[PDB]
């Protein structure tokens, strides 16, 4: 970003890079959403922090 | 369930508390069946030891009312059957 040049970039990309494996895919897993809660109790602290998402 | 008397039990022995981390999942997120039969097992066992633990002196007692009634449940009989009331 900023004042680069694509050309040399490309180069040095290509000089460096250029030999890493074309290893497995990303795995492709299935994350499963639990709804629920997670609740610490301090007493002693001066504000409290509640999120809540879906 | 402020001004109630275990709220004020609660505020003078325990302390702030401090520390504590409690995870909790949706009920739609657990089987009812779950720890159905391990837990129904095992709750059986313990009530099966508990209560012949604490049933013995009652049987005891039973027992012993038990031959009494019988004595007397005989004795009457006796004094029944033989025009002795
Ligand atoms: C003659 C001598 C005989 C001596 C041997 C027998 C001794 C028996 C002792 C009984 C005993 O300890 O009772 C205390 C027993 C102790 O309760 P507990 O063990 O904490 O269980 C409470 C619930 O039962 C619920 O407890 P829970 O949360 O554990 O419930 C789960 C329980 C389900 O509950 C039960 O199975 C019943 C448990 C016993 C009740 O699940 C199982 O038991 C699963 C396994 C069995 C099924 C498969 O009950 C009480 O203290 C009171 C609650 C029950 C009412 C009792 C009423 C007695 C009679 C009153 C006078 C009636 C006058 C009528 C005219």
């Amino acid at each position: 970003s900023g004042a680069v040049d694509h050309g040399q970039l490309c180069d040095l990309a290509s000089k460096y890079f250029g030999a890493l494996p074309t290893g497995q895919p990303k795995p492709s897993g299935f994350t499963r959403f639990l709804g629920g809660d997670k609740r610490e109790t301090n007493q002693l602290n001066p504000l409290t922090h509640v999120a809540v998402a879906f | 369930e402020g001004h109630s008397a275990y709220v004020a039990l609660e505020q003078r022995v325990n302390t702030r508390q401090k520390g504590i981390i409690q995870r909790h999942l949706s009920p739609y997120d657990v089987d009812i069946r779950g720890n159905g039969f391990r837990q129904i097992y095992r709750l059986g066992m313990q009530k099966i030891r508990y209560f012949g633990l604490i049933g013995t002196p009652c049987l005891l007692v039973a027992g012993a009312y038990r031959g009494i009634w019988v004595f007397c449940e005989r004795l009457e009989d006796e004094r029944y059957w033989s025009n002795a009331l």
